[PDB]
DNA sequence: CCCGCTGCCGATTCCGCTGGAACATT
DNA sequence: AATGTTCCAGCGGAATCGGCAGCGGG
């Protein structure tokens, strides 16, 4: 009845380049997720959420 | 004519299809409106008026029985537009035929739907409460469910047209205006609604402002203020927030097509500019400019309220500094500079170097507290002008009669503020209050007022310093 | 017929009566040509906007009367439409053509004759 | 930037690291699941103008079971499913009191006062609903039209029949949504039965109008049923249709036969050239089928993702104003940059060549933006600030 | 036209014949006319309840009218059609109806001429109201009314074309002397039958034309072009239900307020916010907040570049489609570029896609603008209008998700028997003609409820296929089709 | 500083359509 | 427990249109 997301993000410094002429793939990962969960928490559906981070 | 036509006005309420009977009882109506305006005896305009409201019948019984007619509008708007002529046409006797007239109005407001009848329905009971301002033969007009229905009905869906709801605001300020005696308690309940409402109007990124509700709202908290004031010190809350929403009202647009929210915040900031004490301190000079922008802005009562703002505007500023004139040296060297700039200047205004002059009088006084000298630094200055403009230059044909009362004030003004005088202009001060004296008729209202008020002022300012000058009040009165 | 501003079709019907008049009193056949033009001018007023139909019908026959012969029944049937100026206009255009119309009393009693006179207007 | 439905790397945005990367997670992930993972890969751009990152995580709407009847015989047991219908908030804007914050702290109320000379309440009970019939009302009330309404003879999926020539033209949908009617479970015979009828209305120009109701309190509606075509699944799409009163005749002048608006060839070539430049579709990689640039059935709702971001930022936040729309959201709603650069210089050429853009006479300010001598001789002797 | 409401003029002839049988057992003329002029109001009040409608008789021994003539007799002026005229008009069918229009007017007279159209005229003349078009049905059998009389022949004539001059189209429906069409005669000049078409098939409609919209298609920044956006397809449903009082049966003007603070009292626009309590936590805004929110341009259509006209399917729409037209109001020139570019979209087969942006605050949504060619004949029959088609487009959770887990294939020799079933089954679809069951019944409802007819008709469910009709054109050889792969078979 | 029309310009009404919140059957 | 219908509010063409200012008149 009820799915799970478990999503994973590297944060590492190649993750968080410093910005090549455009903007930095770390932070659209962050943009992205973002979307992902506001839509899940605005959705109040019992699609559960366990967040890992890599990278560290 | 008398009697007659409105005795045709009901015989006509029971006829079938009552669409063309209709226009016949309208025009029966203008007719008799012209007639009575075109009265012009007092004793038949009396006659005339014991003569319409009529409990037998009448246009009152008319109203209060076509209640329930949709086509019956323009006849009943027509009636209640008349009735509105009617209120002002004649005197203060109206007391027999008021208290009903007031709950007629209600009734042909409760009930009637059109808002081009709910509008009238609105200016009748506004006059009404205006010309019984006094407490007798008024108290029959409860203002306690008045107030308690005209604020029910705007707790309700967005559905009066911006129109009836800006006579609506106006009405409850002017309950809390006229007799506040009763709405001792509910007035905090009306000022919290003005507030609130005047802030929609004014912060929202969305709906282009209902102005004629923004005006209604603001002559409304005006009148309110009145008898319910809110002094800048007490609740150091709503004061702010009533001169930011003056401010913005009031505040210099680059194009804007309609002014009717800047008179009435400049009507309320000339009434009630002492309510906001220590905020009119602070951005005083974009006021300033705004209010001479106003005063010259070539519109009928724009102008009429922007002058009066103006004047206000100074008077609670010199007043202000007259009391701790040691930050304020700066703020007084720019407020008589920039009259000097209004003065020299050569413009071809009228209204505009009778400002600096009177600016001038009434921040000489707080200037007898920096220098002491300034009082003679001017006034001599003064008097020199006046010699030169009008005792011997132009003195019979020109323009420059217009600008002597504001001389005449900033001179008295001045010279009570000034310990041992001069004595050598005073046989010319009163060779000049005397020749205001002499051109007075060629003046008009409101500065007839004004020039009075001059006169009295130099009179009870050089009275009040021992009998050695008081002897030439003598000889001014007799040479007048 | 450039209804738009008050001049220039006022005008126009005021000086194409003059015109037509003119080429009346000259018994020259010239006068029925345009005063089918007029008349058509007219007809497309008739049906689509009736107050410049009576405009421009009133100024033609200030100094052109027959010419209203062919629109009286129009300005009849417009005739109990009209409450401000335009029932004046219309009445005046009537009162150009009234010697000669074989009744004229059925129809403005029809028109409501007896109860436009009590009005108030001079 | 953020999404502009073309290219991601800049000029040169990959590696030999990455590019091995690359190679090992898809070989591992293709082994994994197959071709349909190689298919279910995206950018942060895309996955920011697609809901790629939402897949099979929602459930199927419902198999809705009903019957094709054709006759009364031919009878084909169906679960439609529910295809593309507009989307909505899940929640309503609760009214509270100012400064308490409390959901039941509030009440409304309803009263129904009379035309009288006062608020003459009357009570609810009292009160029946009339209807507009001529210049008076009709005393319907509500029992008595909950007797006389029509019924509606329960849920039905029955054939009206079948045409050839479409006049069920797209203009002409009517509806709120689409059905698409596939087969059932339990045996699926009933699967074959109509696979069979929409292989015969498919080939050759048939169309199929149908009569459908969801429930028996639901309205009966007249639809047409166009068939499917795919090749994962073969289905029957369904669509309302506009009963007699629906559908109103509007008398427009015509263009082709219009002189005063007489287009010029020159005007023609020139819009040509403005067309040919925003095209959004092309052909290319040799396949000889056309690709889809700016494809807007792919991208989200800016209105609930705007909602989103400004909710949260208000609710972290309680005093900060409405933040302003972001950036990947106006990238979104805009163009690829390609037709744009493109498309300048055809747009001036229009700009010019066309009559005028001739009446601007209209502003829409909001409240924010419309509340919110010898001594003086001696003097210019001694000083001057300028010289000569 | 906006402001203009047609009307009609009723002008039912009962001399000697339309008013008797005349050896016909079906029906007299006159009671067809009386019949005829129930069926138009019945027609319009729920179709067109806006227009002007009256009854006049002519021939008449007793005389109603304004001028007062003979013989004619104004049963009702120009006004709204109501239930109250239509059951004034009820009772004069039948026999009994036919007595009691002798005993209140009463047949038979030196029928006057066209004194009669005169008084059309005025009933045209003294109303206040803006008429579109103005029509008078003239329900009579007596087609050659002057085989004795040459002057009222001629002032008939004069006085019809007098009705021509200021747009007044006689339209004579045609009663008959046998009871069908035999009277093939010569009133071709005073007219400008098939009263079937005018008795049944007016059941419900409604009539308007207006804009919806009158909005800007921005196609790069600033050449801006004037469009408004109507809509061809509506679901017209039913009228809104105003509350009656029980006694009094007057409309109660309800009033909505808040209040309860606490303290009861009452409560005001600003005294107010609002929320949604997601989770575990409260989220407050005001008013304009949420107002503003959804708000990402200016009304108006954005140019977003051309799109073909294959890669927008079919089986994607949202929303009704609705129809833009180029209206030279907001700026000049619009109509002349506009159609220029409906030419090139047609010839070049691609369409305008954009970002529509409908009312003032209002989120963003991508539509197409399918260009669409127009249809006529020498009929001149406006089947289609030309412009372009706002197509809404679905976004990205509007498109649902099916199983797809179905792969099941079929038998290609059935597949030409199902072919031929449908061969058999199929006819032309329509133009128009499917009536709305609930609608219609509702109409009838209201008409036999204000019309106290007791028996309220039954609309015939038009929508309901005739299951039997079919299944006996069909043949019995689907059972043959069932036990070919699927036979019950326990 | 006054007086008269003559546009055009805000609001009003009354339809009409859409969105949003309520509300009853499975 | 989802979905369609009923209900309510808010925005809009469109028509009036009264009147808000503004150019002629004495």
């Amino acid at each position: 009845n009820k799915a799970a997301v478990v999503l994973c993000m590297d944060v590492g410094f190649t993750m968080s380049n410093s910005i090549p002429g455009i903007e930095s793939p770390f932070e659209q990962a962050k943009k992205v997720i973002t979307m992902f969960v506001q839509r899940q928490v605005f959705a109040e559906n019992k699609d559960e959420i366990a967040l890992v981070l890599f990278g560290t | 004519g008398v009697r007659c036509s409105l005795l045709r006005l009901q015989e006509t309420l029971s006829a079938a299809d009552r669409c063309g009977a209709a226009l016949a009882g309208h025009q029966l109506i203008r007719g008799l409106g012209q007639e009575c305006v075109l009265s012009s005896s007092p004793a038949v305009l009396a006659l005339q008026t014991s003569l319409v409201f009529s409990r037998d019948f009448g246009l009152l019984v008319f109203v209060r029985k076509s209640l329930n007619s949709i086509e019956f509008r323009e006849c009943r708007e027509e009636i209640l537009k008349f009735l509105c002529i009617f209120l002002e046409k004649m005197g203060q006797k109206i007391a027999p035929y008021s208290v009903e007239i007031k709950n007629t109005c209600t009734s042909v407001y409760t009930k009637d739907r059109a808002a081009k009848c709910k509008i009238p329905a609105l200016d009748l009971l506004i006059k009404l409460l205006q010309t019984f301002r006094s407490s007798r033969l008024m108290d029959e007009f409860k203002i306690g469910e008045l107030f308690s229905k005209f604020y029910g009905e705007l707790a309700l869906k967005k559905k009066i047209p911006d129109t009836v709801l800006e006579k609506v605001y106006e009405l409850l300020g002017l309950l809390g205006e006229v007799h506040p005696s009763e709405m001792i308690n509910n007035a905090e309940n009306l000022f919290r609604a003005f507030l609130g409402e005047l802030k929609t109007q004014m912060t929202s990124a969305v709906r282009e402002p209902k102005l004629p509700v923004l005006a209604g709202c603001l002559k409304g908290l005006s009148s309110l203020l009145c008898n319910f004031t809110k002094s800048m010190e007490e609740d150091p809350q709503t004061s702010r927030e009533i001169f930011n929403f003056v401010l913005k009202a009031i505040r210099p647009q680059i194009d804007l097509k309609r002014y009717a929210v800047p008179s009435a915040g400049l009507r309320l900031f000339a009434l009630h500019a002492s309510q906001f004490s220590t905020c009119l301190l602070d951005n005083y000079v974009s006021l300033f400019e705004v209010l001479l922008k106003w005063c010259a802005h070539t519109n009928v009562e724009l102008k009429k309220a922007a002058l009066s703002a103006l004047e206000s505007f100074l008077k609670q500023v010199s007043n202000m500094v007259a009391k701790n004139a040691e930050m304020h040296k700066n703020k007084l060297q720019y407020f008589m500079e920039q009259f000097y700039g209004i003065i020299r200047n050569v413009d071809s205004n009228n209204k505009e170097l009778s400002i600096a002059i009177r600016g001038y009088g009434l921040f000489a006084g707080p200037c007898k507290v920096i220098n002491a000298k300034d009082v003679d630094f001017m006034y001599v200055e003064l008097i020199q002008r006046c010699k030169q403009m009008f005792l011997t230059q132009t003195d019979t044909g020109d323009d420059r009669v217009y600008q002597m009362p504001s001389f005449l004030q900033s001179v008295a003004s001045v010279l009570l503020y000034l310990d041992t005088v001069p004595e050598v202009y005073t046989p010319v001060l009163e060779h000049l209050v005397v020749m205001q004296i002499d051109s007075f008729p060629q003046y008009s209202p409101k500065m007839q007022l004004v020039c009075c008020r001059a006169i009295v002022k130099v009179f009870l300012a050089l009275a009040a310093k021992g009998p050695v000058l008081r002897n030439c009040i003598s000889t001014v009165v007799h040479q007048g | 017929s450039f209804v738009r501003y008050k001049e220039v079709y006022a005008a126009a019907a005021e000086v194409l009566g003059l015109i037509l008049r003119y080429v009346m009193e000259r018994k020259n056949i010239l006068e029925e040509s345009l005063c089918e033009l007029v008349a058509k001018q007219l007809k497309q007023h008739q049906n689509t906007m009736e107050d410049k139909f009576i405009v421009c019908l009133n100024k033609v026959t200030k100094s052109f009367p027959p010419l209203a012969d062919r629109f009286m029944n129009a300005v009849f049937f417009l005739l109990p439409k009209f409450h401000g100026v335009l029932k004046t206009l219309c009445l005046e255009v009537v009162l150009c053509r009234v010697e000669g119309m074989t009744e004229l009393y059925f129809q403005l009693k029809s028109k409501d004759f007896v109860q436009v006179m009590r009005h108030r207007d001079d | 930037r953020l999404g502009g439905h073309g290219p991601s790397f800049p000029l040169k945005g990959i590696t030999e690291q990455q590019k091995e990367g690359l190679e090992i997670v898809k070989m591992v992930m293709i082994s994994l699941e197959g071709e349909d993972g190689l298919d279910e890969i995206y950018s942060f751009s895309e996955s920011l103008r697609k809901l790629c990152v939402f897949k099979k995580i929602e459930r199927h709407s419902i198999h809705w079971p009903c019957r094709l009847t054709i006759g009364s015989n031919l009878s084909i047991r169906i679960a439609a499913y529910k295809s593309i219908l507009q989307e909505r908030v899940k929640k309503t804007w609760t009214v509270v009191d100012a400064k308490t914050l409390k959901k039941e702290d509030i009440q409304k109320e309803t009263v129904y006062c009379l035309n009288d000379d006062d608020e003459t309440e009357v009570l609810k009970e009292d009160i029946i609903q009339g209807f507009r019939y001529g210049s008076d009302i009709v005393p319907f009330s509500k029992v008595d039209e909950e007797q006389m309404k029509y019924k509606s003879e329960g849920k039905c999926f029955s054939v009206l029949g079948f045409c050839k020539s479409s006049q069920v033209q797209r203009r002409f949908f009517m509806g709120n949504q689409v059905l698409k009617v596939f087969a059932a479970r339990d045996d699926e015979a009933a699967a074959v039965a109509l696979s069979s009828l929409i292989h015969a209305l498919d080939d050759l120009d048939m169309v199929a109008i149908v009569r459908y109701a969801y429930d028996k309190r639901a309205n009966p509606q007249v639809g047409v049923a166009f068939p499917h075509i795919k090749h994962n699944y073969e289905c029957l799409v369904y669509v309302q249709l506009p009963f007699m009163e629906d559908l109103r005749q509007y008398m427009f002048s015509s263009l082709k036969n219009s002189k005063k608006y007489a287009p010029t060839e020159a005007q023609l070539n020139a819009v040509d050239a403005l067309i040919d430049s925003m095209s959004l579709a092309k052909k290319d990689e040799k396949t000889d089928t056309l690709e889809d640039l700016f494809p807007t059935t792919k991208i989200p709702n800016p209105r609930f993702q705007r909602l989103f971001q400004c909710l949260l930022h208000r609710a972290l936040h309680p005093r900060e104003p409405l933040p302003p729309i972001q950036q990947h959201i106006w990238n979104m709603l805009n163009p690829p940059a390609e037709v744009t650069t493109k498309s300048q210089i055809p747009l001036s050429k229009i700009k010019t060549l066309f009559p005028l853009i001739e009446a601007k006479k209209k502003d829409q300010v909001t409240a924010q933006e419309i509340f919110q001598a010898e001594n003086f001789r001696v003097l210019v002797k001694q000083k001057k600030a300028s010289f000569e | 036209k906006y402001s203009g409401r047609d009307s009609l003029i009723f002008l039912v002839d009962a001399s000697k014949a339309m008013f008797e049988s005349q050896s016909e057992d079906e029906l007299t003329p006159f009671d067809m006319s009386i019949q005829c002029i129930q069926s138009v109001y019945i027609s319009k009040i729920i179709s067109s309840d806006r227009d002007l409608l009256a009854v006049v008789f002519y021939g008449t021994e007793k005389d109603k009218n304004s001028v007062n003539f003979k013989n004619i007799y104004v049963l009702q002026e120009l006004d709204n059609p109501g239930a109250k005229r239509i059951l004034e008009l009820d009772q004069f069918k039948g026999q009994q109806g036919q007595k009691r229009f002798q005993d209140m007017m009463g047949h038979g007279s030196d029928y006057s001429l066209s004194e009669v159209l005169w008084v059309c005229a005025n009933l045209f003349s003294d109303v206040q109201f803006k008429m579109s078009h103005k029509r008078i049905m003239l329900f009579t059998n007596e087609d050659n009314p002057h085989g004795n009389d040459s002057a009222k022949a001629s002032r008939a004539r004069t006085k019809a074309g007098d009705l021509r001059d200021t747009g007044i189209f006689l339209d004579l429906m045609h009663l008959k002397k046998p009871g069908g069409f035999d009277i093939s005669l010569f009133y071709r000049d005073i007219i400008s039958s098939k009263l079937e078409d005018l008795l049944r098939k007016v059941r419900a409609k409604e009539t308007r034309k207006r804009a919806l919209s009158r909005l800007k298609l921005k196609l790069n920044k600033d050449i801006v072009i004037s469009v408004g956006i109507y809509n061809l397809v509506q679901k017209a449903l039913k009228p809104p239900p105003i509350k009656l009082y029980r006694e009094t049966n007057e409309p109660v003007k309800t009033k909505t307020r808040t209040f309860n603070t606490s303290t009861g009292g009452l409560l005001l626009p600003s005294d107010t916010k609002r929320s949604q309590i997601y989770g575990s936590r409260q989220i407050i805004l005001e008013k304009e907040e949420t107002e503003e929110l959804k708000r990402f341009d200016d009304p108006g259509l954005m140019l977003m570049g051309f799109k073909p006209l294959v890669l927008l399917k079919k089986h994607h729409y949202l929303r009704p489609s609705l129809f833009v037209y180029p209206e030279e109001s907001l700026v000049i020139g619009s109509s002349t570029l506009f159609s220029a570019l409906l030419i090139k979209c047609l010839e070049k087969e691609v369409a305008a896609l954009c970002r529509y942006t409908p009312r003032r605050n209002i989120p963003p949504y991508f539509v197409a603008l399918v260009p669409q060619e127009e249809e006529l004949d020498d009929q001149k029959i406006q089947v289609t209008p030309p412009g372009f088609q706002l197509v809404f487009l679905p976004f990205a959770d509007d498109k649902r998700k099916m199983p797809f887990t179905e792969k099941i294939m079929a038998t290609p020799e059935q597949v030409g028997k199902m072919k031929a079933i449908v061969e058999k089954l199929r006819f032309t679809y329509r133009s128009d003609s499917f009536e709305n069951p609930v609608l219609q019944q509702h109409f009838r409802n209201l008409e036999a409820l204000a019309l106290d007819l007791m028996e309220p008709e039954q609309a015939v469910d038009l929508t309901l296929p005739k299951v039997e009709a079919m299944n006996k054109r069909l043949g019995s050889l689907v059972d043959e089709f069932k036990e070919l792969v699927y036979p019950p078979d326990y």
